[PDB]
This record gives C-alpha cells, sequence and structure tokens, in this order.
RNA sequence: UAGAGGAUCGAAAUCGAUUAGAUACCGUUUUAGUUCUAGCAGUAAACGAUGCCGACUGGACGGGACAGUGUGUGUUGUCCAUGAGAAAUCUUGAGUAUGCGGGUUCUGGGGAUAGUAUGCUCGCAAGAGUGAAACUUGAAGAGAUUGACGGAAGGACACCACA
C-alpha cells in the first residue's frame, strides 16, 4: 500500500537497496518510516520513556496538550529517538515513533582487551551534554552487565550493548535531556579516529548515480 | 537593557554634569539629551508686511542657533525621544559634515 | 616544562582547524624530546627548528592522525607499581595511546617503563 | 599546587571546611550544649498539664499534648 | 599552476568576454579574493580579474557537469531579471531544468508544495541574490556551480567561477560560453563556429 | 561499521552529515574528450559550511589530475 | 467595495489558462463561455466570472500582465521578440582596451586589436 | 576641628495653598552648609556589578599616537561568523571539549535571625574594621515563554464620535 514518494524510497521498493548500513555509508537523508520497517523487517522493538503534559494561554482558552519521548532500535547496531505532543496521548505515541525511526544511527562496538571474540562494550570512552546533564561512558569487561539508571538502561539495550559502566552530572530529572545526552555519548565513542582507520581505502558512487538508469525506466 | 548602559561614555571615569533646561535637575552631560534648532528671527506668516515697512532697498531677514538640553523625564514627557522596539532601539541618525550644501 | 604545555594547546588548535603546518616562536630541549616520541609513532610527519640567539623557533608538520594531547603540571613522582593507575585515567582504551615519562634512561613511553623495571616523573600523554 | 606546596593546601582546605554547618558543631565541640535531653534517645518525664494546640493552616484541627518536667 | 587551462586554448573568446565587459569587478574586494584577481586601476578605482582565473575555472565546471550521464537533472536557478533570458536558453541547448522567478523555501525540503524538484547538481547566477538556493541545498546532499563577482559570499559552494553578474550582457556571454564546451566535450563539436547566437541570449 | 574520510580534511564523515556532498568529475580524453571514466572526492560538512572548501579544492586538483 | 472574492477570483485563472482561445474581448461574448465551461448556480456568480474575465484579457493580451502561464501563448510574444537585431557586438573591430588589462594581454600573449587609452 | 570669606542655591525652622487628613510634593520669609587655607575621617550602584601575569586563535568598517612609504607596533569603538553558555547575551573573551592539570592569590556553601549581640583595634565625635549563637522556616532566587492588567505610547476607524 505503500507509494514512495522519494528517490531513496522507489530503490528500496525495487530492492536495489538490500541493506541499511548502504545508506549510512553516503548519508542520504531518510524522509519514510517505511524505509525501516522494510530493512531490517520486524527486528524493531520499542521503549515509550515519558508521557507528561503542556500548558498554553490564550483568549479563547487554555490548551491543554501532551507530549511522548520513544525510542527504537532492533538489538543489533541501531538506535533512533524522537518525541511529539498532540492533543491525546494515542496519537502523539504514534506520530513520535515515525520521527523515531527516520533519526536511527549506527553504532561501533568494540572489545575490552585485545582482538578477538565477538563485540559486546563500546569502542572507547565518550562523554554527551545536552542542557547542564552530562553522560560519561566507560568499556566494561566481558560478563558484567549494564550498570547505569533505569531510562539510560532501556537505550543501551535496544543498542546491542552488554557491558558498560555510566556516571552521571547535573540536572537529570529532565528526562528529555537526560535521554538526548546518552545518544550523544553513543555518537562521540563512534567519532574517534582509531589506529585502524589509518590506511585510505578506494573511493566509490553513491546508490543514487549507481543505479541511474533504474529510476527513469 | 542597552549595551551602552545608557550614556556614550568610554574609559574615562567622571564626565561633567549639567542643569537640565526645564526642571533644573543635575545629569551627566554625555546621558542628556540635546538638540540643534535654526529659527528665523521673523515668522513667516508676516513676511508680506514687513517687504512694505522697509526702508532700505535689500534686506535680509535673520536667523539664530539654539542648542537645549533635558533629562530622560523631561524628554520622555514632552514627546522629544519616544519608546521604541527591541530592534529598533539600535538605529542612530546623524549629520553627515560632508554634504554638498 | 611551560614551554611543554604552551606547546600542546597550540598542537591542539590546530588539528581542530585543519591546519597542516604550525609555528611556534619558541624551543627548547625537553620540548624537541617529546616531538621526537610522536615522530617514531606515527602521529606526525617531522619538524625542524631554527637558531637565531632568541628563543628559537620550531615548526610542525601535522598528520590527520592525532586526536589529542597534554601534559601534566605538577610532574608527580610514581613508582614502577604506580604506572598503571595513571594509564586508566588517561587514556580512553586499553589498546592504544602513550603515557611518557622521564626517568633514569631518558623519555619513554608507559610500555617501555614495565619491561626495564624503572619509574621517574610523568610529561604528559597522547592518542 | 607546586610539588613542594603542601603545607599551603592543608592549611586553606582546613579553613573552607568551617563553613559548613554540621562539621562546625563537631569541630567546636559544641554539639550538646543547647539540647533539652543531651545525649540520650529517649528520656522520663512526669506530667503536669494537658493541653491543645492548633494545627498551623491551612489545616483545621486541634492537636493533643501535654506539659512535664 | 597553468597547466589546467593550457590543455584547451582561448579561441578568440578573449574579444566576447572583454568586449561585453565580463572582466570588470567592483571597488571592493576581501582577502577571501586576492587570489582570482589581477589588479585594479587608479582611474575609477575598479578591479580587474585576470582571464586565466576566468578560463581555469570553467574547464573545471564543463568537467563535472558532464559527469553526470543524464542531464536532465541539473537544476539551474536565477531570480533577477537578466537572467530569465539566458537561462531558458542554457537548457535547451544542453538538457538541463531550467528554474526561473522567485525560489520558493521548501522546493527541496517540503513534499507538499506546489512543484517539487530533485536535482544532482545546481548552477547559480549570484549568490547574495539567489540566497534561498545555495542555503537549501545543505539540506539534502547537494554540490553547487556559482558565478561570485567581487564581494559575495562563497559558503556553501564549491566551484566559483568568478565573473560579473551585474550587467545584463556579462551574464549571458558566462552561459554562452561554458555552454559549447558542454556540447564540445561530449560529441564533435566546434568550440568556435558562430559569434552571433550571443545576441539570442543578451535580455 | 564504516565511515568515508575527507578527501579535504582526513576527517572521517558522520552519517548524519546532511551538508557533506560527493563530487565526480569526467576523466577527459585527449583532444578534448570524454572517454568513460570519472574521479571521485569526497568532502564533509565542516569545510563546506565555514566557506573555504574551494581554495582547497582546486589545489587538491593540480596534483593528481594536472600534475606536472 | 466593489472587491471580488478568491472564490470568483481563482476560477477565473482556471478558466483563462485551459479556454484560453476562446474566448475575445467583449463582456456579451465571454459570458456566453462561462455558461458553457462552468457549473455553478448563482446568475450573479457568472456575471462577476466574465466581468472579471474581460479585464484580464485586454490586459494579457496587449501589455504586461505576468502570474498566469498562458501555453499556446508563449509562441507568438516570444518568436515576436527574438528578432536578431540589425548588430551584434562582434562588430566593433577598434577595441579601446585599457592599460593595466593590456599589460594583462602580453603577458598571456592574447590575439587580437587592442587601443589604449 | 581651627582660622578667613559670603554672590547663588538651600537641609532644619516657618507661614500660604492643596487635601477626608497631609508634620509632604508646589510656593513665601529665613539658616547650617555650598568656597579657600591647614588637618581629621575612610565610606559609595567607589560598577564593565567582570583577580593579576603567560601561550595560541576568522572576517568587515573605523578612530588616536609614532615610524615608514603602499605597510608595521602599542592602544581602542561598532557589526557579523566559528566556539561557548541555563538563557539574556559574550568576540583580546563569558573562546581553546567531563577530550577535565600553564604559575600564583582571594571569596561563596538553602532562606531568615543579622552585618545584629559580645570581645578587641582605631577615631574629638558621627562611627569604621573584624564578627556569632539560641530560636525559627520549605523555599527564597536567575533568565526566558504565553496570558491578564497600566491614572502606558502609536496607527486605523465610527452621526449609539465630533465638524
Ligand atoms: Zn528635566
Amino acid at each position: 500500500e505503500w507509494i514512495p514518494k522519494t528517490a531513496v524510497g522507489r530503490l528500496v521498493k525495487m530492492l536495489k537497496i538490500t541493506s541499511l548500513e548502504q545508506i549510512f555509508k553516503f548519508s542520504h537523508v531518510i524522509r519514510e518510516p517505511e524505509i525501516v520497517d522494510l530493512l531490517c523487517g520486524n527486528s524493531i522493538k520499542e521503549e515509550v520513556l515519558s508521557i507528561k503534559s503542556v500548558q498554553k494561554q490564550t483568549r479563547a482558552g487554555q490548551k491543554t496538550r501532551i507530549k511522548a519521548v520513544v525510542v527504537v532500535g532492533d538489538r543489533k547496531g541501531h538506535v533512533g529517538i524522537g518525541t511529539k505532543a498532540s492533543k491525546e496521548a494515542a496519537s502523539a505515541i504514534r506520530g513520535a515513533i515515525a520521527r523515531a525511526k527516520c533519526a536511527i544511527r549506527p553504532v561501533r562496538l568494540g572489545l575490552w582487551d585485545g582482538a578477538q571474540g565477538k563485540p559486546h562494550t563500546v569502542s572507547c570512552k565518550g562523554s554527551g551534554k545536552c542542557g547542564t546533564s552530562v553522560v560519561q561512558v566507560i568499556p566494561a569487561p566481558r560478563g558484567t552487565g549494564i550498570i547505569s539508571g533505569s531510562v539510560n538502561k532501556k537505550i543501551f539495550e535496544l543498542a546491542g550493548i552488554k557491558d558498560l559502566y555510566t556516571l552521571s552530572f547535573g540536572a537529570t530529572s529532565t528526562t528529555e535531556n537526560f535521554a538526548k545526552a546518552s545518544i550523544a555519548a553513543l555518537e562521540a565513542t563512534s567519532s574517534m579516529i582509531l589506529p585502524d582507520q589509518w590506511e585510505e581505502k578506494p573511493r566509490t558512487l553513491n546508490p543514487l548515480l549507481e543505479f541511474a538508469d533504474i529510476l527513469n525506466q | 537593557m542597552r549595551r551602552n548602559h545608557g550614556r556614550g561614555k568610554k574609559n574615562r571615569g567622571s564626565a561633567g554634569s549639567i542643569q537640565c533646561d526645564k526642571c533644573g535637575s543635575v545629569t551627566p552631560k554625555d546621558k542628556a539629551i540635546k538638540r540643534f534648532r535654526i529659527q528665523s528671527l521673523i515668522e513667516q506668516a508676516s513676511f508680506d508686511d514687513l517687504k512694505q515697512a522697509t526702508i532700505y532697498d535689500v534686506f535680509e531677514v535673520p536667523r539664530m542657533g539654539y542648542k537645549s538640553q533635558f533629562c530622560v523625564s523631561c524628554a520622555c514627557h514632552a514627546k522629544i525621544v519616544r519608546v521604541r522596539s527591541s530592534q529598533a532601539r539600535k538605529i542612530r541618525y546623524g549629520f553627515n559634515p560632508n554634504r554638498v550644501a | 616544562s611551560a614551554a611543554l604545555a604552551n606547546m600542546c594547546k597550540a598542537i591542539n588548535n590546530a588539528s581542530r582547524a585543519g591546519k597542516r603546518q604550525l609555528l611556534l616562536r619558541f624551543s627548547t630541549e625537553e620540548m624537541r624530546m617529546f616531538l621526537l616520541q610522536m615522530l617514531r609513532h606515527g602521529y606526525i610527519s617531522g619538524f625542524s627548528y631554527i637558531h637565531d640567539k632568541r628563543s628559537g623557533k620550531s615548526i610542525i608538520d601535522l598528520n590527520g592522525r592525532l586526536n589529542r594531547c597534554g601534559a601534566i603540571s605538577p610532574n608527580y613522582i610514581v613508582k614502577r607499581d604506580g604506572i598503571e593507575d595513571f594509564r586508566t585515567r588517561l587514556l580512553p582504551a586499553r589498546q592504544f595511546g602513550h603515557v611518557l615519562f622521564n626517568t633514569s634512561k631518558g623519555i619513554l613511553d608507559h610500555k617501555e617503563c614495565l619491561t626495564e623495571n624503572v619509574g621517574g616523573k610523568i610529561l604528559g600523554y597522547f592518542y | 599546587p607546586g610539588l613542594f606546596s603542601a603545607n599551603n593546601l592543608i592549611k586553606s582546605r582546613k579553613a573552607k571546611r568551617l563553613a559548613d554547618t554540621a562539621y562546625r558543631k563537631r569541630a567546636l565541640g559544641t554539639k550538646y550544649k543547647h539540647s533539652v535531653l543531651g545525649r540520650a534517645p529517649q528520656a522520663k518525664a512526669i506530667v503536669l498539664e494537658k493541653i491543645g494546640v492548633e494545627a498551623k493552616q491551612p489545616n483545621s484541627a486541634i492537636r493533643k499534648a501535654v506539659r512535664c518536667q | 599552476t597553468r597547466i589546467s587551462d593550457s590543455i584547451k586554448i582561448p579561441d578568440e573568446f578573449v574579444k566576447l568576454l572583454i568586449v561585453s565587459q565580463s572582466h570588470l569587478g567592483g571597488t571592493s574586494t576581501n582577502k577571501s579574493f586576492a587570489r582570482y584577481l589581477y589588479g585594479t586601476r587608479p582611474r575609477d578605482r575598479i578591479n580587474i580579474i585576470d582571464i586565466n582565473a576566468t578560463w581555469e575555472k570553467l574547464i573545471i565546471a564543463a568537467r563535472a557537469f558532464c559527469g553526470i550521464k543524464h542531464p536532465s537533472s541539473i537544476a539551474v536557478v536565477s531570480t533577477k531579471t537578466f537572467g530569465r533570458k539566458p537561462v531558458v536558453k542554457f537548457c535547451e541547448a544542453v538538457g538541463a531544468t531550467p528554474i526561473t522567478g522567485r525560489f520558493i523555501p521548501g522546493s527541496f525540503t517540503n513534499s507538499e508544495v506546489k512543484r517539487v524538484y530533485d536535482p544532482r547538481v545546481l548552477i547559480v547566477s549570484d549568490t547574495y541574490a539567489d540566497k534561498q538556493a545555495i542555503l537549501e541545498s545543505q539540506y539534502c546532499n547537494l554540490p553547487t556551480i556559482a558565478f561570485v563577482n567581487t564581494d559575495n559570499s562563497l559558503v556553501g559552494v564549491d566551484i566559483a567561477i568568478p565573473m560579473n553578474n551585474r550587467s545584463p550582457s556579462a551574464i549571458a556571454a558566462g552561459f554562452f560560453i561554458l555552454s559549447r564546451l558542454i556540447n564540445y566535450m561530449k560529441t564533435g563539436a566546434e568550440l568556435v563556429r558562430d559569434m552571433k547566437e550571443v545576441e539570442l541570449f543578451l535580455f | 561499521f564504516e565511515r568515508r574520510i575527507c578527501s579535504l580534511g582526513k576527517t572521517p564523515i558522520a552519517s548524519s552529515d546532511k551538508a557533506s556532498v560527493q563530487i565526480v568529475l569526467a576523466v577527459l580524453d585527449q583532444y578534448g574528450q570524454v572517454t568513460g571514466e570519472t574521479t571521485i572526492y569526497d568532502i564533509g560538512g565542516t569545510v563546506r559550511r565555514a566557506g573555504m572548501g574551494d581554495e582547497l579544492l582546486l589545489e587538491k586538483i593540480r596534483m593528481e589530475e594536472y600534475g606536472a | 467595495g466593489c472587491v471580488r472574492n478568491k472564490i470568483v477570483k481563482r476560477a477565473a485563472r482556471t478558466i483563462a489558462e485551459k479556454y484560453f482561445q476562446r474566448l475575445d474581448s467583449t463582456f456579451d461574448h465571454n459570458l456566453l463561455v462561462v455558461q458553457d465551461v462552468a457549473v455553478v448556480q448563482s446568475k450573479k456568480l457568472k456575471n462577476e466570472i466574465a466581468g472579471y474575465l474581460t479585464s484580464l484579457y485586454k490586459k494579457i493580451l496587449k501589455g504586461t500582465y505576468n502570474k498566469v502561464y498562458i501555453k499556446s501563448h508563449e509562441e507568438e510574444r516570444e518568436r515576436k521578440e527574438n528578432v536578431i537585431p540589425k548588430e551584434s557586438m562582434l562588430d566593433v573591430d577598434c577595441v579601446e582596451v585599457d592599460d593595466v588589462t593590456m599589460e594583462m594581454i602580453k603577458r598571456y600573449g592574447y590575439e587580437g586589436n587592442f587601443k589604449v587609452y
């Protein structure tokens, strides 16, 4: 029933883009939440983190409104967060899930020591900030768990991590700032140059120029 | 409110004071509102009757210049200066001494 | 060691702006021993210094590979058993980075000091 | 903060600590001076009178108390 | 230096570039410039811009256009009225997609606007005039080519062809010159085969 | 996990970099024609947005495509 | 108070774009057409769609009124404006080059007839 | 505090108005003081409410001094980015990563009691400097958002407004 609307959406319908790691590599904006259901099919879980009420005064009545914060990720390397405020609570949760899907990102995973095994923890230390809220992640040895707060825990499990330490600072009872400071702490560990990214690779064309002929006809 | 803090004074401690022309209160000279005007000595609705009265064959009516000086309360009340919006507060107007006539 | 800390802040500034070279208007003897330990580990391309009978001059050639460098003041005294606690405080992971000490055998990083049974005064780090 | 400056740091940090109220009662030894029962956790008393006290608003009530010795 | 422009020869185009005042810049110049520049005279305090500069960059701009197989996805943009005629002529001679008039905010990002677009390369006749089109390219991964004059900003621009923007003649001169390279470098065409059709480009 | 590396700053490019762009040029046959090949360049959003991403691009083209 | 609403203006532009070559410049003709094309009920509405059209027609057809793009009319107005004038800018030969423009010529060695001022 | 001086203005005092009442705003009569010399005192929204010294860092339009000749050094005003910040805002810093260490000081640790008692040092005094507790109490505070109100300012209007 999904009649796609953009170029990247059309290719995913024709099975020219088979994974999600083909879009992340060239930084192509995802505009439709159906491109994520069909490339990570039925391994996408959800978690409602928070819901509260907002109020405004005008010349025609006080408007009450509901805000929701939601996170999604499969269990492997992807995770995203979104948020919306609408009249009733069911349409706010459902609209904030379409925004979380369109903000999926990848996460780099690594080992605590050595170079052998399958990755279980974060690749180095990192921190994130959002309005005086500060989160620190530290890589943990195998068979440790995820030691952190409750709402932090649901973000680090949907990303595919198994071992981690955290320390937090600042005003963390603003639960939407606490959730954004900890998504930025994973984007920081994944943004450091490691000594195996030192040697270059050959260049290639993004998928909008490889499949140029298929677009017209 | 303002980056001036309300007055045109930089890199000096004190700056001299004056007495307002309407109420007579003491104010810094850099903070007062100052206006300059050149008025004809004779009113404009009286020039015709003055051209038949003159005894000289060529007459020029005189003009004088006047500088005025008021305080913030006296200029705001008299509508010499008005309340402006946040962005329009930053617009300064000058004189350009290099104008040709 | 006031010249060692001035040099590390000017390097962090250029490595963030994307510069290729850096010219500083000073140069000391142990500032050049610290730089020679980044060259043999692959983190800079090279350098060169001038003699002018003033405080000296030095020109560093950057690479694209440095994440950060620092200096520690004051220069604490660490026994060979306390080498490993300073490593968990200063480097992000267990596989890369180098902490440098001034021992009775020269300037060594934290892997060599353990294979020679010595301690000394801490100077800085880089990863 | 030089390497030979530890006497300047003990002198400085002891004086800042006195600005904590809980620490100041212990350090100056005046934590039990103005206290109606001193160091006991419970105490005995004989009952003189039997009074009633108003609640503090916004609560309407009368709480029953006693005057003792 | 002078090796990218020496692979072709400005065959007689020195006339068409000097006749229409395509080298007369402006009074002001930034430290961004002074590398495309030749000099400024004392008579009118006008800045003169090198002709190899305008020829070195037109060689690169033509090679980026040809890199796209289907040229029906290279939008050209011009808001002002002097460019209404030149731009529409430089789309049948090549095969691009023209966008003239005022630029509607939301053309590339909003999918509920009058007409929707999605080019792979963008060409602009003026940076300060087509301000919105440059700014909107930074939301959809789009390269841009410009015609920076002397005082414009170079932000969000990759290839800058230093030329003249004000005069109606110089605007049509630039689009004529670049038009023949794209035919020359694709098919077996001639560079100087006529100098009378530059009257069809002028406003 | 992989990230491209910028062609002008040697910085790896993130996936949420929506101002980063890719440029392909035609491999110019001698005698002024196109033969059928291209050369790719990658740029990141930071260099492109500060406005200096133009003085650095032609400098690099002089080393790989018109060097000597 | 003789302003025409949006539903009566917005409709006359749809008519002037599809059935444009069926309309000419008199009220009694354009009213006959809007009875053929449109389907409204109020006889006051056709009277105003027809009266706004006859003003659009002698604007579009004589001078300047953009904001509507008539496909069939973008040929007559274009084939008469592309008349090549009697002189091109490749005719003058006494090109009065300047001085600093001149010394930029010989250092690259350009060809032509450049007369300094 | 001592001497000299005395135009103008003016606490305190005093009448006349205004007012329900005004020991006030406004006015009349009239002083200490306001000035100079020699000293005491030691406080201010003494404010950019913004320690001192050292290293490094994009643009645009200016000013003031010196020296050169198409520029430089020391200072300084306005406006834009990058970066920073809770935000307002900051641009030789309020920038240089919680990626946290250049040298060396001072001050703060919920509100109120209270800069109050007491001791001590200084002063002719008026006072200044240093400086608590018992008892009480759940907030006091910063910046910004939408409303409501102003014995607030504008621009439009109307024979339930004027002409
Ligand atoms: Zn006054």
